[PDB]
């Protein structure tokens, strides 16, 4: 929120060169001057025979801002031999991607050409650039003497690159191994010592590089964009690798080791075509010096009002833990094919509050189409949902649009005040931008009034000028002014203090003693740091004669603001107002209402509370109400205040409404000081009575009730505070679980049967005969273990009735079987027949969660031809029960659950 | 009651309160009696019923025709939603409710443009096509009697990751090193214009070539975004559907997919194909984004098919499931299949229909209920599916407003998705009254003027109030009248503001303004959802967080809308349950999941299939004379005298009906979706 958009810096390249496709600072250490490294791809140079052949110019800063290109590579193409070239290095997009570590530049040039050594063949290896120091030397990993398309030929090496803290560059090739895609990783003093301009193929010996994979992972363009950070707490930076093509497209993020380029961690989308990986951003956004992942995806769809999908962008945002994973939300864009997420860049802390901040650019959405770049800051519990500033950009479109935020870089003090700037591409239009950061300052406020209350006869003092006599009392006015980074000395701010807010044209109550206005305005200085430093001015009241309202409170009310051209430094960079202090404070006072006690006034404050949840379980969608009665049996109370205070884990979803019979009011809702409560708002023997909702769950498991309190706070001077009183709601645990099932319902000779021996398959015994259960957890609470039985016939007057043929199982149980299943390897209750027993045992189900058990058995149609020529019929039937054994909550009660179903079929001849 | 705590200041205050409140303005001045309550107050209370203010919202249709029974070539008598322009009248606090209709016309006119990959790996499919022309029109001569036909290829940019160039004569030959011949690689390029003339496209086939890609995936999005927005190079009709058959082998490039080869322009959606009709801006324009190509053929009426073989079905399919009114089909290596694919995605796109609404103002709010076949209305939703040709649907759509905006007159339609027609709304609000064309500002009518004239009580300018404007801050008379007090001990104004000479004044705020005779009102403590605030979506006056038609609730907290909540096989919630706001809550245990169809304990189908058998067989049945049991008869049914049992997961069932004999059915559903059954002929 305090980038400078008055005064951006302005960088312009040569027309349609795509100067500012990439962006970097550049920081050497031989000198106190910092330069912009701005990528021109197609830049036409003097090198002979070379057409666009791609530039980097280092732009500098307090100064006539001119660019004046790096002489990198002065030759054109080699040759291998007579008429037989070696490189093209026309169009080669030299400068695509740039970056810069201390005093070394890494350029790329990812469309590259070269013959091969082997025959004459034309492939885009892509090389780049290193200059270190005084040195500048070429490195090409992806050169080798992998040739064709298998190999590392289309490598396009230098899509992406980043250096890292040890010294060791990563370069991403989306090209190799048929567009796998590659990350090969180097020392730079091993490039630098390792480099023979007569040599075309290097052998680097510390080389980490991954290798080619299965045939699947093909069109996965790993290496898309790349980010550098620790993941496994080793030190030693990680690999952060976009693959916006993997798992069908749906994009992914690769996490490698450092030191051996071992796989630790996998990102995955949740939209195909998105592109989730197209930028790629580590940093920690919550200081807990754990580095976590933005990721990009600036094609997202997600669905709006009126369930219509609409192209946004999103970014997703993991926070990472010390127990090795990872805590993932969600950042939806704005407009609609503004791309936002297209350039994720970290600041660091932009406004040096502790905690670091990031941008994310919309390339192509703001007014017209012309791109911009919404700032978040990030808290304790990670990045702020709400862009706190929105740069916007300022340039017409041409043949193609500006693309206003496709690059950025941050995280670098350009100006040296303390405050990181940030630096914006826009390469339609070959421009650059430099916004600088403007310091922040936070300013306490504090305003009071001794007596507060006034005894309208205390007529003390004397107006000047005259012989009568007002009643009259102090207000003091106290500012407090700090902030970090370079800011000057001394700060003037304009001080308004209204002595009679809420009155508008009603006549005002309150006057300034040497004044006869409701108003009254001063300058003062604040040094930063310093003390208060502040004074005390003498307000009074007219008579009784001139007004009647007497209730209304009295509001004095103060505003404070600074002249930011005072303080705008030699540069031109005013400071600013922190986002969250206030500017204006407000305090009220109020006449004697007739007590007459002791010259105040004595409350008595009472309150109570109910419910109709006496008890309540242990997790659900809580439904739970308060009815809570509030008296004032004493003498009126000014600004008297109730108070809910819960204990750890809760909420609060509102007050009732639409009931007429219950008070209503205009409860609110507070969490400071690292406390949460319920703050709500009188004459005397005041009784009300309200309703209010609550969501409360168990999340400590120790006790078996929760607990709430309940306080009266006010602004009289003796009975400050009423006596405290709690309330309690038992905890249960019920864990509602239940058992269904059905069997085909009836079952009809077979067609073209005929009598075996013995049967070898399913249809020589006869038709299928289908059993279903399911236990279920439908109650608001989880049991542990649970354990069920099934009673089946099985045989009746040496007649299988029944054969079992094999079990299912869906969910985490076992069960067992008292009798052998399928005795024969195949490919009318118990009360009178032989029986069967199934014992399963099933462990923990949540509320909704169920097992379910699945049976198949055979009809022995042999015993039903019997039973047709014996003129009788059988009447199945078959049973089933569950209990359940234990709950997982140990401390808690635990209750015996026990139930049956019957079931039943039906055969006919 | 309402309308009398709140308004009464003026017929504009007492217009906008609340939807049932009136105004009465006769010259009379009948004092003691309340002007703003309600109509039949106003009838009594002797105040004149020509001075009585009311308006109503009214809607009328202004432009409607018959739909249409055969268009079989009428230039522009076809007709397919009935009411084409209503004009909505709304008092600016409430809603009214308008129908709508919507028919499938038989025999409406096809325009399909078939765009063909055309890689190597296509060479054979390109020689099964050779004579696609005849056969698709004698198969599309049943359907459609103004049948056009267009052709298009693509194979992928001839840029950088695609063929770059060859040191040796493959850029005019690619396919010489297989001692083959080939033509250059070519990103898209219109070929036969749309035409009726059959025969030209197979004469426009025997010359075609295939090209050599670098395998890898091709080019087709930019293929069909040129054959979306080129409307006169391809050659779309207006009154016509449009099929876009998009015919691949391999996998596809996406949007930001051309960066490797150097091309970081955004796809405009503008036509770029030139008289060569080579799509120009191949080699210098990205892929285009599925958000846009959407947009365009949602602009353009395009339903696009993909035709493309199993290998890369999944992935077609989950595309499918981001573009809405894609089909994906099944094609054979050798491309034999796709006019039965086509006939068969033609025959599927036209089975549904589906509304959406353009330039809908963010002031306004719609709800819809839908009336499918059979005469059931599915409240909540506004899609419905399983329709056959010739059938008419209908709808009902209510309109509701949180207000009214500064703007007077706006317009709005409501639109089939893929069809031409559509129906305009014109909506105007009536936010003042009609008396402030006698308006007297500083007449001697008010006290020393100081106020203004409007229609009644004069309107006191500042320092100046109460009625007539007889009492002013010059004077501040305490002699009240008029119970200045909402309770007995209660302050007179609930110390939000104060009485000045009869009536309440309320002082000054800070994030909300303050309304009410006593004020007891605002429009920011209304209730919230989670604390946060009132979502928005509808009205806020004290603290009474009132919701938008489509964002009905207590705390405007879960949508009304029934997308989500429909089954795949066509119905609501599986049939076991209702959608709430937005998710299927069942009322039958053993039963979850977002539609509950994932029930074990249910049983088996042909059970619910027995009585559908019944009504398809014999004439008995309460729920027979009823016709209800047509709904429960989805899949298509078949009189058979032979047991149909081969097939793979044939499902059989045997009924024990009243009488002694035994029916008996079969069924089983088909990739291509359709679920067909078989009832024996003679019960057993
Ligand atoms: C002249 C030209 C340009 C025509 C040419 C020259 C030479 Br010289 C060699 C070729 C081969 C190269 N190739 C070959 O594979 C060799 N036949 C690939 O290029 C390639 C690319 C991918 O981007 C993925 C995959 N593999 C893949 N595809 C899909 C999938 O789902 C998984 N994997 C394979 C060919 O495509 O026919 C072409």
């Amino acid at each position: 929120f305090n980038l400078d958009v008055d005064s951006p810096a302005e960088y312009s390249g040569p027309e349609g060169s795509y100067f500012g496709f990439a962006v970097d600072f550049f920081v050497p250490s031989a000198s106190s001057r910092m330069f912009l490294l701005v990528g021109a791809p197609k830049a036409n140079t003097t090198q002979p025979g070379i057409v666009e052949g791609g530039q980097v110019l280092k732009c500098d800063w307090s100064s006539t801002r001119r660019c004046q290109p790096i002489e990198f590579d002065a030759t054109g193409n080699r040759d291998y031999a007579k008429d037989d070239p070696l490189e093209f290095k026309s169009h080669q997009w030299f400068g695509a991607s740039v970056r810069s570590k201390q005093d070394k530049i890494l350029a790329c040039a990812p469309l590259y050409h070269w013959r091969t050594e082997m025959k004459q063949e034309r492939e885009p290896v892509g090389t780049c650039f290193l200059q270190d120091g005084t040195k500048t030397v070429e490195y090409a990993p992806c050169r080798s003497q992998d040739i064709d398309a298998d190999g590392q030929g289309f490598c396009q090496g230098g899509f992406s690159i980043d250096f890292t803290k040890a010294d060791r560059v990563l370069l991403g090739g989306p090209g190799s191994f048929y567009w796998q895609g590659q990350l090969i990783s180097d020392q730079v003093a091993e490039i630098v010592s390792k480099y023979d301009p007569n040599v075309y193929s290097i052998k680097y010996n510390n080389q980490l590089a991954t290798r080619t994979a299965q045939a699947i992972f093909d069109d996965s363009y790993l290496g898309y964009s790349v980010a550098v950070g620790d993941f496994n707490g080793d030190g030693i930076d990680d690999f952060v690798s976009g693959v916006p093509r993997a798992a069908r497209t749906l994009g992914m993020v690769y996490i490698y080791d450092g030191k051996n380029m071992s796989s630790l961690y996998n990102f995955t989308g949740e939209q195909m075509a998105a592109y989730f990986g197209f930028s790629v951003a580590a940093t920690d956004i919550n200081g807990d010096d754990y580095a976590d992942v933005f990721i990009g995806a600036p094609l997202f769809m997600d669905r709006g009002s009126d369930g219509k999908l609409q192209e946004v962008g999103q970014v997703s945002v993991s926070l990472q833990r010390a127990s090795g994973d990872f805590q993932t939300t969600k950042l939806n864009g704005f407009e609609v094919f503004a791309r936002f997420g297209s350039a994720i860049a970290p600041l660091g802390d932009l406004d040096q509050d502790g905690f670091n901040d990031i941008a994310i650019a919309a390339p192509y959405g703001g007014e017209d189409k012309k791109g911009i770049v919404y700032i978040f800051n990030g808290r304790s519990t990670g990045l702020n949902a709400v862009p706190s500033q929105i740069l916007e950009g300022q340039w017409a479109a041409r043949s193609m649009p500006p693309s206003f935020g496709y690059s950025m870089k941050g995280a670098t003090d350009i100006d040296k005040n303390g405050y990181p700037d940030l630096i914006v591409g826009a390469f339609g239009v070959d421009r650059a931008i430099l916004y600088r950061a403007r310091p922040v300052i936070t300013v306490n406020a504090g305003l009071e009034v001794y007596p507060s209350i006034l005894n309208q006869d205390n007529k003390t003092c004397s107006l000047p000028g005259t012989a009568l006599k007002v009643s009259c009392f102090n207000v003091r006015f106290c500012l407090k002014a700090d902030g970090k980074g370079v800011l000057p000395r001394k700060l003037n701010f304009q001080v308004e203090l209204l002595l009679d807010k809420l009155k508008q044209g009603a006549i005002r109550r309150a006057l300034f003693l040497y004044s006869r206005s409701p108003s009254h305005s001063k300058n003062m200085t604040i040094s930063r740091g310093g003390l208060m430093q502040c004074e005390e001015l003498i307000a009074y009241l007219r008579d009784e004669s001139e007004f009647r309202d007497k209730l209304t409170p009295i509001t004095i009310f103060m505003e404070y603001r600074l002249d930011y051209r005072t303080a705008a430094d030699t540069t031109g960079l005013q400071p600013i107002l922190n986002q969250f202090t206030p500017a204006n404070i407000s305090r009220q006072a109020h006449i004697l209402l007739d007590c007459g006690e002791d010259n105040v006034c004595k409350p008595k404050l009472e309150v109570s509370v109910d419910s109709d949840q006496k008890k309540i379980y242990i997790g659900d969608d809580n439904p739970l109400t308060l009815i809570v009665k509030a008296q004032n049996q004493g003498e009126g109370a000014y600004e008297a205040e109730l108070i809910v205070s819960i204990p750890l884990q809760a909420d609060f979803i509102g007050v009732v409404r639409n009931n007429e019979a219950l008070a209503r009011l205009s409860c609110a809702f507070k969490t400071e000081n690292q406390t949460r409560q319920v703050v709500c708002d009188m004459k005397a023997g005041t009784q009300l009575l309200a309703g209010l909702r609550f969501s409360v769950h168990q999340q400590s498991e120790m006790d078996t009730s929760v607990k709430f309190d309940l306080q009266i706070q006010s602004s009289n001077l003796f009975d400050k505070v009423s006596p405290v009183v709690s309330h309690k709601v038992d905890l249960a645990v019920l864990a509602a679980v239940e058992i269904r099932g059905v069997s085909p319902d009836h079952v009809f000779p077979i067609p073209n049967w005929e009598h075996k021996e013995n049967p070898e398959t399913e249809e020589d015994v006869g038709p299928v005969v289908q059993h279903i259960y399911e236990l279920r957890n439908n109650g608001p609470s989880s049991f542990s273990k649970a354990m069920l039985h099934l009673q089946w016939p099985y045989k009746y007057n040496n007649n299988t009735l029944l054969y079992i043929l094999h079990y299912d199982i869906d969910g985490p149980m076992n069960c067992t079987s008292d009798m052998e299943i399928n005795p024969l390897r195949i490919k009318l209750g118990c009360g009178v027949a032989q029986c069967l027993k199934i014992v399963c045992q099933v462990g923990r189900l949540d509320r909704g969660k169920s097992a379910i058990l699945y049976v198949k058995s055979l009809l022995w149609t042999e015993t039903f031809m019997n039973k047709e020529n014996q003129n009788h019929s059988y009447s199945l039937k078959s049973s089933a029960s569950f209990n359940v054994i234990e709950f997982p909550y140990k401390n808690l009660p635990i209750e015996d659950i026990t139930n049956s179903t019957l079931v039943t079929t039906n055969v006919t001849w | 009651n309402i309308c009398t705590t709140r308004g009464v200041s003026s017929c504009q205050q007492c217009l906008a309160v609340s939807p049932m409140c009136a105004w009465c303005s006769d010259e009379a001045l009948p004092l003691g009696s309340p002007r703003c309550d309600l109509k039949e107050n106003l009838l009594k209370d002797n105040c004149a019923p020509e001075s009585i203010e009311f308006p109503v919202s009214e809607a009328r249709v202004l432009e409607d025709r018959p739909l249409s029974d055969k268009g079989s070539g009428d230039s522009s008598q076809v007709t397919q939603v009935s009411p084409q322009r209503i004009a909505l009248r709304l008092r600016p606090d409430d809603s009214k409710n308008f129908s709508i209709q919507v028919r499938q016309v038989e025999d409406y006119p096809v325009d399909i443009y078939y765009l063909m990959d055309l890689s190597y790996s296509m060479k054979d499919d390109l020689w099964s096509i050779q004579n696609l022309g005849t056969k698709l029109a004698t198969q599309m001569r049943k359907l459609t009697s103004n049948l056009r036909i267009g052709f298009g290829a693509f194979v992928d940019k001839p840029v950088s990751p695609y063929m770059y160039i060859s040191p040796p004569e493959a850029l005019e030959n690619p396919c010489y090193d297989m001692k083959t011949t080939c033509l250059p690689m070519f990103g898209y390029k219109h070929v036969l214009t749309l035409t009726d003339q059959v025969t030209r496209f197979n004469e426009e086939v025997k010359k075609q070539s295939v090209s050599r890609n670098r395998d890898a995936p091709e080019g087709g999005f930019d293929a069909i975004m040129q054959a979306t927005v080129c409307d006169e190079k391809i050659g779309w009709r207006n009154d016509a559907s449009h099929l876009l058959v998009f015919t691949t082998d391999a996998k596809t490039h996406i949007a930001l997919d051309g960066r490797l080869a150097g091309i970081v322009q955004p796809n405009d959606g503008q036509c770029h194909v030139g008289s060569d009709n080579h799509y120009s801006a191949s080699t210098t324009m990205d892929y285009p984004s599925l958000g846009l190509m959407t947009e365009k053929l949602s602009q353009k009426n395009i339903n696009l098919i993909f035709a493309v073989t199993e290998n890369v079905v999944n992935l077609y399919q989950n595309y499918s499931e981001l573009i809405p009114g894609t089909t994906v089909g099944v094609l054979s290596m050798d491309s034999s299949n796709v006019l039965q694919l086509i006939v068969d995605a033609y025959g599927k796109i036209r089975s549904k229909v589906e509304l959406e609404v353009r330039d809908l103002p963010e002031e306004l709010s719609l709800s819809f209920n839908a009336t499918c076949l059979n005469n059931e209305v599915i409240p909540g939703l506004k899609s419905c599916m399983g329709l056959k040709i010739g059938d008419t649907v209908s709808f009902s759509i209510e309109a509701k407003v949180r207000g009214c905006p500064q703007e007077k007159e706006k317009s709005f339609t409501i639109k089939p998705v893929g069809f031409k027609d559509s129906l305009i709304v014109q909506v105007t609000f009536d936010c003042d009254c009609a008396c402030q064309a006698q308006a007297e500002p500083n007449s001697h009518r008010c006290n020393n003027g100081n106020g203004t004239f409007e229609c009644g009580v004069c309107r006191c300018g500042p320092g100046w109030l109460g009625s007539q404007c007889e009492c002013s801050e010059e004077d501040y008379r305490p002699s009240q009248q008029d119970e200045c007090s909402p309770r007995e001990g209660q302050p007179v104004c609930s110390q939000r503001g104060e009485c000045l000479c009869g009536q309440c004044v309320c002082h000054s705020s800070d994030f909300g303004k303050i309304t009410g005779k006593y004020c007891e009102c605002d429009d920011f403590s209304c209730v919230r959802y989670k604390g946060e605030m009132c979502s928005g979506h509808g009205q806020c006056s004290c603290g009474d967080c009132l919701c938008d038609s489509d964002w009905t609730g207590y705390y405007c907290n879960c949508t009304t809308r029934t997308d989500t909540c429909m089954s795949s096989n066509g119905l609501l919630c599986s049939g076991r349950g209702k959608c709430e706001c937005g998710s299927c809550v069942c009322i039958q245990p053993g039963s979850y999941g977002d539609t509950c169809e994932k029930c074990p304990t249910c049983p088996d189908a042909c059970t619910f299939k027995k009585e559908c058998v019944e009504c398809k067989k014999f004439d008995r049945g309460a729920l027979h004379d009823e016709n209800t049991c047509n709904r429960y008869c989805r899949d298509e049914i078949e009189s058979v005298k032979e047991l149909k049992d081969t097939g793979k997961d044939a499902v059989n069932c045997t009924y024990k009906n009243e009488d002694d004999c035994v029916v008996r059915f079969q069924y089983y559903e088909d990739s291509s979706g359709k679920s067909i059954l078989y009832v024996v002929e003679e019960p057993e």
